[PDB]
RNA sequence: AAUC
RNA sequence: UAUACCUCUGCUUCUGC
RNA sequence: AGUAGUAACAAGAG
């Protein structure tokens, strides 16, 4: 969706400083720590074995209700479903060379945005955040 | 490394010389004794409790008294007879 | 000691389940016999309530034949099993799960039950545990001097209420009979350290694994920890 | 496929030893579906956990209406043997 | 060749016989300093301690903090942590087996010699069983 | 106007 | 011995941090 | 033979 709806600009050849900095690789639905996301996942797929509830049980109640209603009719294995949640909840942060764009929806396209001797203008689709602006 | 280079570069005295030794060690594994590694842990755990000091001290104590097994052995042959046979590690000295 | 008293009075079902509960909390049964006794009583109080009560197919309580008790014992079982059962009930019956671990659950009432053991007053212990639970579990407090403070809609019937109070004081009388009541009343708490010490063989390996000019590991430990090498 | 060289060798005995564990672990996962995702915790016995899990699964399914009197009494008879 | 070379760099140190194993042991630490450019294993303890002392001065409060960090990790670390060690040497059968199996063979063999540290779930008791298993006079194990 |  | 012009096998006695 | 190169393969096993 972020590639199809997107639009491209001008290629431009010329030197580019690219700085090495930790960045989010893929944009998440709602960011959480490893335990919090896991506890949320547990509530979505395996409610009986979840164990002791935490505060996080209450905090994301809307997300759990949404995801349990969304992932209701599917026949696909739980272990797969839990993997796909983990991607759209737990954060993938690693070091990359960047210049101009830090946002995850750009970081995923980084390879086509900038090289050591060139620049490419890119406009991703969907919606963009207000704080990011 | 890139940031640590810039600092240790521009730190040098003006009107002086800064030289980079492109370095590498030899026999790295064969020279470092386990008893040094034992003495290292003790000084690192100085403040930590006596059980943990003893816990950390075991792995270097093992490596200090380790025994190395000698692979498969040695295959001996006769080209005239066209025969082969592995002499195993215990039978290394069961033959002239 | 209390160790001998629990062997004679209590069953092996209660002896093991208590010790297993102390193992999960990382506490030693032998170092704290009085602390085991609390859970030994607390677990036996729960069993006495459940042992007689059963439900029939129509959905009404009776006294015992059918393979479905009116109560469900949560205390005694391991944490991960108990919390599975606690959730399994609340999710099926359609109620919000308690934040703390409950002791019993009544199938006809569809409510959790929390049991407490107290030496002094029952009403004092009742309103103390009301602050934690609020109105999550229906409290059933009992004490050794025949003083009890139950919940507003208490499921504990008058027939069992006697049997509960019978064993309570009958135990307390048997404790003071061999001067065992003095140990429970006195203070008992020991600080749980991390258990790791070396054996005979490994120590001897550590003694030979020493630098040149050292008698043993004691000599190496002192050297590193004391002397200054500078220069 | 698995490397079948093990069939000719004396380590055949591990093949059954594996499939014995695999039978237990696959049954454990049928009782506990979160065993695939989450690492299960417990110093208690592996059978004990499975028994208690299946005990409530029966009792609740009867009371809810998912299990009949015919099937519940069969289930309660089996768990008694174990 | 590695065994020869390793002992070639230490042979001028202290040679002794281990009373535990009955093996030939060599010790170069706190030995005579080299008079050549050949690989010296004769590392002097005091110099290593002084090098560490300087590092403790240049990086203060690090040693005890890192010693805490690792200790607090140890408590949380389970027995299963050993399963991710690729091919490991199984002492029962004297073959390099999968770490998951090599562990399971070692846990089951320990149980026969009255060593159930793994059953507690923590690594610390399993490590306590390993140091105690040296003391057991006859170590029983399975063979099919 | 950065953390994790 | 014989079955065996058969049968099984192709990283599964070595491949780590 | 050859492949290879500090030691192997050029089938092994029941």
């Amino acid at each position: 969706m972020r590639l199809d709806n997107a639009t491209w600009g001008r290629i431009t050849f010329g030197p580019v400083e690219r700085v090495r900095k930790r960045v989010l690789l893929n944009p998440l639905t709602k960011e959480m720590p490893p335990d919090e996301a896991s506890n949320v996942i547990m509530e979505i797929l395996f409610p009986k074995e979840a164990g002791i509830p935490r505060e996080s049980t209450w905090i994301h109640r809307e997300l759990i209700k949404e995801k349990r209603e969304k992932l209701k009719g599917t026949m696909i294995t739980p272990i797969v479903l839990a993997y796909m949640l983990e991607r759209e909840l737990v954060a993938r942060r690693r070091f990359l060379p960047v210049a101009g764009a830090t946002s995850a929806e750009f970081i995923e396209m980084l390879h086509c945005l900038q090289g050591e001797n060139w620049r490419q203008i890119y406009h991703p689709g969907g919606n963009k955040l207000t704080e990011s602006r | 490394l890139s940031n640590a280079v810039a600092k240790m570069l521009s730190n040098c005295p003006p009107g002086g010389i800064s030289m980079t030794v492109t370095g590498d060690n030899t026999k790295w594994n064969e020279c470092l004794n386990p008893r040094i590694f034992l003495a290292m842990t003790e000084r690192i755990t100085r403040d930590s409790p006596i059980w943990f000091r003893d816990f950390c001290s075991i792995a270097p104590v093992l490596f200090s008294n380790k025994i190395a097994r000698l692979g498969k052995g040695f295959m001996i042959t006769s080209k005239t007879k066209r025969l082969k046979a592995q002499i195993p590690c215990p039978d290394l000295f069961s033959i002239p | 000691s209390m160790d001998t008293f629990i062997t004679r009075n209590f069953q092996t079902t209660i002896i093991q389940k208590a010790k297993n509960t102390m193992a999960e909390f990382s506490e030693d049964p032998e170092l704290q016999p009085a602390m085991l006794f609390n859970i030994c009583v607390h677990l036996e109080v729960c069993y006495v309530i459940s042992d007689m009560n059963f439900l029939d197919e129509e959905g009404k309580a009776y006294t015992a034949q059918n393979l479905r008790p009116q109560y469900e014992v949560i205390e005694g079982m391991p944490r991960t099993i108990a919390w599975m059962v606690q959730r399994s009930l609340a999710q099926e019956h359609g109620i919000e799960t308690p934040k703390y671990l409950a002791d019993l659950f009544d199938y006809k009432t569809k409510r959790f039950i929390e049991v407490g053991i107290t030496k002094g007053l029952a009403d004092d212990y009742f309103w103390k545990k009301k602050e934690k639970l609020g109105n999550s579990m229906e409290l059933m407090i009992f004490s050794y001097n025949q003083d009890y403070s139950l919940s507003n809609e208490s499921s504990l019937d008058e027939e069992g209420k006697g049997r509960v109070l019978s064993r309570l004081t009958e135990l307390q009388a048997e404790l003071s009979l061999k001067n065992l009541w003095q140990v429970l009343i006195g203070e008992e708490d020991v600080e749980k350290g991390i258990d790791f010490k070396l054996g005979q063989t490994i120590s001897r390996l550590r003694d030979i694994s020493v630098p040149a000019g050292f008698s043993n590991f004691e000599g190496m430990r002192s050297y590193i920890d004391n002397i200054d090498p500078k220069g | 496929k698995r490397n079948r060289s093990i069939l000719n060798t004396d380590q055949r005995n591990m093949i059954l030893e594996e499939q014995c564990y695999a039978k237990c672990c696959n049954l454990f996962e049928a009782c506990f579906n979160s065993a695939s995702y989450r690492k299960p915790v417990g110093q208690h016995s592996m059978l004990e956990a499975m028994a208690h899990r299946l005990r409530m699964d029966a009792r609740l399914d009867y009371e809810s209406g998912r299990m009949s009197k015919d099937d519940f009494e069969k289930a309660m008879a089996h768990l008694g043997e174990i | 060749d590695t065994v020869i070379r390793t002992h070639e760099y230490s042979n001028k140190g202290k040679q002794y016989i281990s009373d535990v194993t009955g093996c030939t042991m060599v010790d170069p630490t706190n030995g005579p300093l080299p008079e050549d450019n050949e690989p010296s294993a004769y590392a002097q303890l005091d110099c290593v301690l002084e090098a560490l002392d300087r590092m403790d001065e240049e990086h203060p409060g690090l040693f005890q903090a890192a010693s805490q960090n690792a200790m607090e990790t140890l408590m949380v670390t389970t027995v299963d942590k050993l399963t991710q060690g690729r091919q490991t040497f199984d002492w029962t059968v004297c073959r390099n087996q999968p770490a998951a199996t090599a562990l399971n063979t070692t846990i089951t063999s320990f149980r026969l010699n009255d060593l159930n540290g793994a059953d507690k779930g923590g690594l610390i008791p399993f490590c306590q069983d390993i140091i105690d298993s040296l003391d057991r006079p006859e170590m029983t194990f399975f063979s099919v």
